[PDB]
């Protein structure tokens, strides 16, 4: 099997700049003088779309801002300039041998201005409490870069146990990211503590955004 | 216009069977070889099977060899994928792609030039469960509200705000699996004036349990 | 990030009154002049009013002079538009736009750099009426189904298919006003296999009459 | 008042081509040397976005593919190359005097290949018939150009009375247009006739697409 290895795994390019994704094969991919390397584009909740075929040929309706190159083992995808709609997963694929193999994908994103997150905290609902559970929800909305450190403090103590964080893919109109952190306990344990704190350290500041509530 | 539409997906028990179809439109189907490609977080894109226009030739990826069977109904413009002896490893989004040939003067080059939206196939023994929707009420000119929909199976769940009236400033987060049960949360931001003077409600539908619930976010107190 | 969110719109009787708000965020509100611009098919974009950061200066478009009053609450980051003596001619979508200053070589230049989604204001005496949803059932690998929602007032109506699951291949057409009542229609194309084997339902909501209806498309017979 | 006049009213440019929208003022718009012409872009169901300010300066995050020129009375917006996301309403506006005036707008669209429409016809529903009405609906889907001639035949006769046609804006991913044509009669009248035809003449053919049903 021809293994295709792309690099980097994730990018972040400012609007107007050039993005270049590398894809190398374990075995040659051009039979004769034609390179069987294809590139696809896949936006979230979307089927892949053919971008380049035979190494450097534009797919249908593909802007001249996307170009492909390389031969044999090493291939590259170029995007210049970067535009607000290009954020997507790009995969390379060889179609010389069977099976047809794809690369791991490279997630290219728009590097926008930094953006601090908007943290909101919500205590368990009466309805959930009534059912014996106590989920505390914390929304860290619209920040950039996605690199963030989300932690919980129960009465001042670090609680690693019981939380599920979830990020949203780069926003389409914003280029920001979002996240929900949820701490789940039992009604009983929830009632054993007073203070519940949701904290976020992000490069936009040295002090974390601490959001809290006393039950 | 080339058009491919998959269907048949769903939740299947480990060891079970299911047949996905793929309805084509916009091109002379009987002249194009077809493919089935699948994607999972742990897979990325992975080729599944290939069948020529006349089916005289078929290819299977090793992992699928002996269990799946690609076939086609040229007259009905349908392509199929019969899966049996399913494993969790088969859980993925199945796309059918059209093997189109670019008339290169160097010899026609074949490339999967059109794909479909795909169908979800989850293979699991975890039991179908309707979710619990809980109101996320506030503790600035804008206020963030939300809904927590937890304990459901399988995906997906549909979340809308005020029947879809509220569409701007809504974040519906990816569901997380924690012991065969999913949990997801959505947030809506509205001018502080609007709340609570004007109602905000999250409309949550879980097709698999045929459950649909609307939860009005009322002040705590 | 600059964020502006309008609210307050609605259906008002000719001669009536309505006050629109505009909640700002992501910028030092008290430092910028604000605007109110409106749009209507019989208008395009049309400037309504201007107010400086300190309100010492205000301008009105002639058609609005003497009836509307722009104002702001720098502490609440809110801009307002108090409309009175409304006429049909005022029916339109209202946007509040920020008068951002671009620091140029030849001195700062002001341009309405950020706009909101706007709020719809309809001025009519016609009476609020809930709509009637009728299933458009079929008489190819794909079948087109639909829903007709007629006789409602005012706009808007919300149309979804299978609670939002069926999203691809949907066409919800612009409503048409015929004697103070709107009529609109939506079409959904699905593989012929899925129908009727699998249910197709249009979910229609008309907030103004608090009417929400689900209409399942069943074969005629 | 300074009246701004845009030209043309509508366009249709192919991907990769250059679009040029003209905007002329009744009175000069540059105060000395500074031109006070601004351009906005408005995609359907969207607020207007600042594209160009001061005749030729690019707004924030606006690709180098958009440019503005002109002076005094005449100005122009340029787009090259054309891409699949550009379909929007473009407006010019002068900020030299009060009132602030905008042009009428120029609807730019992607000239894609011709596509014949997909016509579907549907008779009155039992439910509607049970209420005494009889709306006959017809969907002419996914075509291009939007120029189409839709007509109804009742037992072979031209029926101009009672129909409401409604087009969808150029589709975002397709670049096609769609239309519903709804003939409304009373249950009584509808039951006086046998054949109901929905017809469409479109440049993709010389004969119309006739779709009908016999009640």
């Amino acid at each position: 099997d021809t293994v295709l290895t792309q690099s980097p795994a994730s990018l972040a390019v400012s609007l107007g700049q050039r993005a270049t994704i590398s894809c190398r094969a374990s075995e040659s991919v051009d039979y004769y003088g034609k390179s069987f390397m294809n590139w696809f584009q896949q936006k979230p909740g979307q089927p892949p779309k053919l971008l380049i075929y035979a190494a450097s040929n534009q797919g249908s309706g593909v802007p001249a801002r996307f170009s492909g190159s390389g031969s044999g083992t090493d291939f590259s995808l170029h995007i210049h300039p970067m535009e607000e709609d290009d954020s997507a997963m790009y995969f390379c694929q060889q179609s010389k041998e069977v099976p047809w193999t794809f690369g791991g994908g490279t997630k290219l994103e728009i590097k926008r201005a930094d953006a601090a997150p908007t943290v909101s905290i919500f205590p368990p609902s009466s309805e959930q409490l009534t059912s014996g559970g106590a989920s505390v929800v914390c929304f860290l909305n619209n920040f950039y870069p996605k690199d963030i450190n989300v932690k919980w403090k129960i009465d001042g103590s670090e609680r690693q146990n019981g939380v599920l964080n979830s990020w949203t893919d780069q926003d389409s109109k914003d280029s920001t990211y979002s996240m929900s952190s949820t701490l789940t306990l039992t009604k009983d344990e929830y009632e054993r503590h007073n203070s519940y704190t949701c904290e976020a350290t992000h490069k936009t500041s040295t002090s974390p955004i601490v959001k809290s509530f006393n039950r | 216009d080339v058009q491919l539409v998959e269907s048949g997906g769903g939740l299947v028990q480990p060891g079970g069977s299911r047949k996905l179809s793929c309805a084509a439109s916009g091109f002379t189907f009987m002249r194009f070889g077809m493919h089935w490609v699948r994607q999972a977080p742990e897979k990325g894109l992975e080729w599944v099977a290939y069948i020529s226009s006349g089916s005289s030739t078929i290819y299977y990826a090793d992992t699928v060899k002996g269990r799946f069977t690609i076939s086609r109904d040229n007259p009905k413009n349908t392509l199929f994928l019969q899966m049996t002896s399913l494993r969790s490893e088969d859980t993925a989004l199945y796309y059918c792609a059209r093997s189109g040939g670019i008339e290169r003067y160097d010899g026609t080059y074949y490339v999967m030039d059109y794909w479909g939206q795909g169908t979800s196939v989850t293979v699991s023994s975890a039991k179908t469960t309707p979710p619990s929707v809980y109101p996320l009420a506030p503790g600035n000119s804008m206020v963030t509200l939300g809904c927590l929909v937890k304990g459901y199976f399988p995906e997906p769940v549909t979340v809308t705000w005020n029947s879809g009236s509220l569409s701007s400033g809504v974040h519906t987060f990816p569901a997380v699996l924690q012991s065969d049960l999913y949990t997801l949360s959505s947030s809506v931001t509205v001018p502080s004036s609007p709340r609570p003077s004007e109602t905000v409600t999250c409309n949550v539908a879980h097709p698999a349990s045929s459950t649909k619930v609307d939860k009005k976010i009322v002040p705590r107190d």
